[PDB]
């Protein structure tokens, strides 16, 4: 049955989800911080799409990392086109939607993905950030507060819903995105903020010595 | 064929005249040249009529379409980037006869101080763009006459009348100096158009100011 | 056998729809409003799609979102090909019953949506609003009161006979809607009026202060 | 096997055409009268195909539309590339047949829909008007009274036969159409004639005032 | 099985042409006589191909008329591209079987339909005229004497071996015809002649008052 | 060849010569020129017989086809829009010297004013379009000339007999000063085609009236 | 090359002559020009002979073709524009050098009044397409000096036989003045080709009548 | 179900993948070395791709073959289009990883090939080696010290876990990768190395008497 | 137009004029030539001025996208490919007017000596590039007098003021002895641009400084 074929690709997607490493993106006084579990020094589960947009996701590697692609391709050139204040995160967020809503019912196999599209404002701008969910079947949420995605979020989202804290300090925040996913060291984690303090662009990793003085 | 185009203290001004011509033959007497593209924002196009119609039509549907799918208007370097690219893809036709030189006048919303939030932004031939930093810029046949007697006339513009008496007053030289475009027609009472854009929108001047100004200046010459 | 494949693709919609918030489109004196229960404030189900023509959906955002791309894109085109006086919603609405029934009866999975489009009258100019009910199978239907989607659409049907008045004024109307959906909270709530005083651009979304002050 | 899905298929496409409102075409002295039961006013079963050529339609709206919008197109090509009286009712009665057997055999889904195409005689000429039926799959008939489409046709066409009478005045045609149609009043009722009196478009609309009286 | 299927196709079109209309195709002295029962006057179920090359079918009316129109299509353009005196009924025949063949191999549904191609000779050139059948698969065979399409046609092929006559005039071959078709009226009778004594188009229609007068 | 068209109180009357020459020699001497494209709509086209011909059946299928197609006619904005297109896509073909230039006539139901609903629009070469407000345009060789006869002679015009006559009368005009234009032939019986569109459509006027006009003119200026 | 045609009371006639030449060459004497398309039309073409019988063969195979498929023959104006269409096709060929004329003439078997039921239409170079009501027309290098001899001589044409012998004298005029016409050829016994159309249809004049109404002529000349 | 096509392809591919010799890619104190189980001479599984690139791969011939066609395309190009400097081993591993994901959910068979790509630092520069292992399915991880590929991996990791030493020698490097893929002789062994010490191109084959010598 | 580029001890200079003219007629007075193409590159673009800001913009772009896609920025070498390859795509449109050619100013972080990690890069028409060794490079139509200049000036260059103060007066220099290249306009206060790249990155000096330094320059060659 067609009904069944849903039922058991969605099943397929969520078990999919299920078995992959954890990250949590938190909106802090200085903006946007995403935090991931990722023993890889080289294979990167954060990065930016935008001057003031960034990117995460969570589960098979190949899979969000042409989502990635894909969506900085969109955003370079829809930003070419028009103006580079006219990209916004709402954009690439629709955009994702409708790519992965049109990957789960037409391709053999459903994407193992779980997305998260966050912005903040523009230089000496004031405005919350925002934080768009995407998960395998296409469907986007709005989140105010965090976006948890990869394994068991049960945990995890209570840990930070109890833990959290609006306009924490970066070190304040990182202390409590650890602590939640918890339930790590300087290594095996990859840990970027958008900087809504950046001239133009936001996105910054932090590693190494920096992580660890913060940490 | 001439519109010109200029800031005052709070808002910009765009006058275009009526006259429309192929060769020596007067052809059309109560042609507008000045469209009220967004609520913010106006354009007027030089050269030939049908082109400057066609350009007009749609880079409002454009502008307008964008706005409908994204829920959220383009920012003023979108729109410019937008008529510059309307501009550059017409090079062939204009290499083939089918020129048409737009002139766009806008209030920046997103500026910072009100005052100073007008924008005037003139194209060239390549398509390339320029934010005039002058106050004042004129598009058309009679452009340079125009110019010229704005930049005499510019140190009296300090609110919108005396802005749109100055554009008044520009045309009227630039269609003493060419024959192309047309003065102000006391017998037939046709006046050239305007359109006031200030923080609360683009609005089109209401033919009796303008008749009213056109009468004072002509008096004035006498 | 072929039939059963149909009833089953019929029933999948069903349920999408089902599971879904509800809209209500009903005609008030000054035009049309629309009252959708949305508690993001990014995501919209109400939208313009022309000078005199408003667009409400219900059911999975993407698909919708991408049915009202299509809308505007088609509605523009036709506008810009004959004028502007010759886009009704009439146009629209068949249109969105013919591409519904197409991709119900071809695409792998059917669009688990249900549209709505209004049409008022132009400045200086007397008639009834229209309202056009597209479902996901393409079958249209015209409604000459009101139009709720999504959801158990039945006790908010008869709520809404029951307190239907005919030439009723903004509020009253929003007053009304507002109960039968009920049967929510300034936030949560997506207001939009299709305005027939207007001037050319009808629709018209009432949010924050002036929402709060009116209901 | 291929005969037990082709029956399947055939079933469904009887019985979409069975829940529909019921059509009748017939033939008075001045021309040929339709008369459909339609609630709705915007959406039509009765149309102009071209100057002496009219449609008539029983199904899915969306279906026999674009049928209807086909045979316009193919009609007015065909007048501009030869002559417009060199159109005739048999050749788009010809052209719906193929396109219907086509679309039963190879489409998803069957066109649940039943259509009469109907030709008068010029002006200034006396011709005997064509009535011509076709069915979901493509089967074409001549009926030279009567054509009854849609619903449980068998009351309808046995009332008519009883009723019918050859030559009959406009007045009471309607009367008869009715009666038939009945085992209704102005409103829910479309009522349209091809009038072999007029001189070019013999097509023509009885709605509001004159249908009142006249009936 | 894939036997399973071609049987299975086989006996579909096998009973879509037992439940037809029953036509018969005899040569006279004058040429070849076709006499088919139609009650229609519009749909015709015996045409002209070329200038001494004629048509006749049995079965599903839009399928023949494809057939046909394709036919004429070939004609035309052969004759045009080479001489008029270069077509002749065997290589109509030839594509005819070629058509059918790959249509019942290939098409989701068979043709159910019997085509008869026959030729006469030239003016003022003698040749006995040459009949062939062509059948749902694609099989050809070339009749001497008479051809019987449709229906059950053991007992009008019996009927026609025991009454058939060399060399019999135009009244005694449609009598013959007739009665072995009866085993009828002017009207639901459509009877054409390829008569070789014409000087360059064979195919001529005998309807109405000269019909009634012969018969 | 040449095509008048002038507004009357209440409507619009467009009148059009019968002469088509090939270089300086006469081909047709009853040539129309003149088509009932709508119930409300003419139009008029002058230039190449074949093209004019060709755009005057294609546009009415196309009127037709639309109106067929949503149930409802075009407003006179889309028609004007539909016909601009057709000029427009015809420019390189033009440019071939296979020219073709339009005139239509109409009357606006939709109007407020129901005896200022007659609209007369004109189309250049490059396709844009024009609404004449002086009431009155011609198309043709012999254009100049009878607008020239117009302007003199529109005061005249009170109601649908006198813009009848006054198109005529500049029809004769035309033809007088211009050898390609034809003339009011009495040897021949062969007269000028009109057609006025009023509230209750769009009627030809039959030849009679047209004749006595003519020679009530011919006896005039003799 | 020289095609006549003409109607008299209840039918019409179109006869050819039989002379082609390549530059001042004679290349053919018995060539022939005028075609029965169909059972009631006959089509003459003027211009380069193998572009001349190439069109002639496809519009015959075009018309037969239509008639075939719907089993109706085509109105007198869908066979016109059928032709008109080919001619239009033929432009850019014309313009190389294959350039082809057509004449048809036909008998509408439609028309309400038998007696005036022939109709010959003439093409342009621009395919447009014009119904003679002069009664007679002609193509071809002569075709003035044809078209001025009938004008004097159509007030003879009475019946059938008056009519052909106009026609035969109007290609012996044209003949007379036009070397690229080919005259009656007395010695070798070629005569101009003819068809005749009426009500049973058309029918090939056959050589003896033609060639008695030419040695008539003659010696009426002489 | 998409999980039962699923889990019978990939132990399709794992059952290719274990019918095979072993290769161990392991990084020493020159660079990286490749020691394979190829008794063939002219069938290689260890190849370059670029300046400081190389290849290694386990399972069928023609298909990692393939795959090492594509790489060497793909690389040369990416070298010609910005700079020999702009290319690394990262972006080749991710090229392998997106088709192999490709093959694995849309090919008929997939391919049961096992890749391991390689990088060293550039002239004069120091950087540790970086090792990737791209599995049949897309999969791929870093690994910093050894990769094991092919047949039962599980004893030649183990040992390799005991004995290897960092900064080793080519020699004692050779010794212990011989030495844990035993648990053979010169022939029927492929040696090659990724040499940090070469000026632009670092691969360098070791075979006949310096393989004997150094062994 | 005129782009001057060059090194100094431990980075590099790059300033750029500001007029733009049509012709004779000076139509731009504040035109900014010099852009940062990113945190280490500068690229200055002479020629149209639509052509040199679409150049600038699209490799900015190019440069961004590869960044973000790939994780790392390109090397100097992969982005002078990447300019000479754009700039050989232009040369059809640049044989039609649409002619540019860029100057590439950067800083090799990659370079083993810091003191001398400067780079200057020109590029010609065909697309051929050359990193300049004489550590000096302009390009415009006054670009012969700044590199004559800017030989005799080089030897006071041993700091980041030095460099720019040569290049303000290499900038002087072409300005004086070109009409195309527009001096500093003491008048309108309007001064040359200019960029500064070292180890920090690429910055804007400000006006303040430039300002004064051409006031000096002025002053010394009153």
């Amino acid at each position: 049955s067609p009904e069944q074929a849903m039922r058991e690709r969605s099943e397929l997607a969520r078990k999919g989800i299920a078995r992959a490493k954890s990250v949590v993106a938190l909106a802090y006084a200085g903006g946007v911080l995403f935090v991931a579990e990722n023993p890889s020094r080289s294979l990167q589960k954060i990065s930016e799409l935008y001057d003031r947009v960034g990117f995460a996701a969570a589960g098979k590697f190949n899979e969000f990392d042409n989502l990635r692609r894909g969506g900085i391709q969109f955003a370079d050139t829809r930003g070419y086109a028009y103006d580079r204040r006219d990209v916004t995160g709402r954009q690439l967020a629709n955009v994702y939607a409708q790519t992965l809503g049109t990957i789960f019912t037409e391709q053999a196999k459903p994407y193992e993905v779980e997305l998260c599209v966050a912005e903040v404002a523009h230089y000496g701008e004031t405005k919350r950030p925002e934080l768009y969910r995407i998960t395998y079947d296409g469907s986007i949420a709005d989140e105010p507060h965090f976006v948890v995605m990869g394994g068991t979020t049960e945990p995890i989202a209570n840990a930070l819903k109890e833990s959290y804290a609006e306009n924490a300090s970066l070190t304040d925040a990182l202390r409590i995105a650890v602590a939640a996913l918890r339930a790590l060291g300087v290594a095996s984690l990859e840990v970027a903020v958008l900087d809504a303090n950046r001239p133009r662009r936001a996105f910054r990793r932090i590693t190494g010595s920096a992580l660890q003085a913060l940490l | 064929t001439t519109i010109v185009a200029l800031k005052y203290p709070g808002g910009v001004v765009m006058a275009g005249d009526r006259r429309s011509t192929q060769g020596n033959m007067i052809s059309g007497r109560d042609v507008r040249k000045v469209y009220i593209t967004d609520d913010y924002t106006a354009t007027g196009i030089a050269g030939t009529a049908a082109v400057a119609v066609e350009f007009a039509r749609l880079y409002a549907v454009e502008l307008e379409h964008y706005e409908k799918l994204e829920g959220v208007p383009l920012t003023f370097a979108g729109k410019i980037n937008r008529l510059a690219i309307m501009v550059r893809g017409n090079l062939a036709a204009a290499m083939q006869g089918l020129l048409a030189l737009p002139l766009l006048a806008g209030y920046d919303i997103h500026a910072s101080d009100p005052q100073s939030a007008g924008r005037i932004v003139s194209f060239d031939a390549a398509g390339g763009w320029n934010i005039e930093e002058e106050g004042y810029q004129a598009v058309g046949s009679g452009s340079l006459f125009a110019k010229s007697s704005m930049k005499k006339l510019y140190s009296q513009v300090t609110d919108g009348d005396s802005g749109l008496r100055v554009a008044v007053e520009a045309l009227y030289d630039a269609a003493d100096d060419d024959s192309a475009t047309g003065g102000p027609d006391l017998v037939r009472g046709i006046f050239p158009t305007a359109v006031i854009i200030d923080a609360d929108g683009a609005v089109d001047v209401p033919e009796s100011r303008i008749a009213e100004l056109a009468r004072a200046i002509i008096e004035s010459r006498s």
